């Protein structure tokens, strides 16, 4: 399934994803395609705050969802 | 009841389904878990204000006579600002005597981040911020960005 992540500048990157790859993968697959360090990454979903550890279907994102990042300073 | 909370559930509904669709740049939200009428949101710090970095939660909640009343909005983390208070309180009038039905969650959420961009120290829940914003612009941003990197980053 693909799932889209808006950044600060307002681009969209895309992603391709199973349910049951955890935040930890994401943060990966945005470092591929952007070069942003997961350590620096925030990810968020409807008002969530997206935490190391746990799923994608944890937090009942679904095809095309819209996840937004942010960065650390 | 009946009739009355489910045109408010189709509109919280058309306005989720909206976000989803076309997803905003100067936040994101939707429903904490089952319950329609109770939302969180996230606001971004705007780049050019003393907030920016920060990433600011906010919660929505819906009244039954929605969209005709306004939603109740509070941030949940501590911000430095004459118009928001200890509690998360904002003194903004679109959430008050000046709400409409033509406004959305979406359009809320950016008015209050230029709330964040330019704020109002004539109207002030916390008169002490708004003493410093008013007499010294430098100290407010300097305490502003401190408590950004405290408690919104």
């Amino acid at each position: 399934m693909q799932i889209f992540v808006k950044t600060l500048t307002g681009k969209t990157i895309t992603l391709e994803v199973e349910p049951s790859d955890t935040i930890e993968n994401v943060k990966a697959k945005i470092q591929d395609k952007e070069g942003i360090p997961p350590d620096q990454q925030r990810l968020i979903f409807a008002g969530k705050q997206l935490e190391d550890g746990r799923t994608l279907s944890d937090y009942n994102i679904q095809k095309e969802s819209t996840l937004h990042l942010v960065l650390r300073l | 009841g009946s009739h009355m909370l489910e045109m408010a559930l189709k509109r919280i509904q058309k306005e989720l389904s909206d976000l989803q669709r076309d997803p905003p740049a100067h936040c994101s939200a939707g429903p904490v878990g089952d319950d329609l009428f109770h939302w969180q949101a996230t606001i971004m710090g705007p780049p050019d204000s003393a907030y920016q970095g920060g990433v600011f939660f906010l919660t929505v909640h819906f009244p039954t006579d929605y969209p005709f009343k306004p939603p109740k909005i509070a941030f949940t983390t501590k911000i430095y600002h004459p118009n928001i208070n200890s509690n998360g309180s904002i003194c903004l009038d679109i959430l008050r005597s000046q709400w409409s039905p033509a406004l959305t969650v979406s359009k809320v959420l950016l008015s209050i981040c230029s709330l964040l961009c330019d704020p109002n120290p004539d109207d002030p829940l916390v008169p002490d911020i708004a003493q410093i914003y008013k007499s010294d612009k430098e100290k407010y941003n300097r305490h502003a960005r401190e408590w950004t990197q405290k408690y919104a980053m």
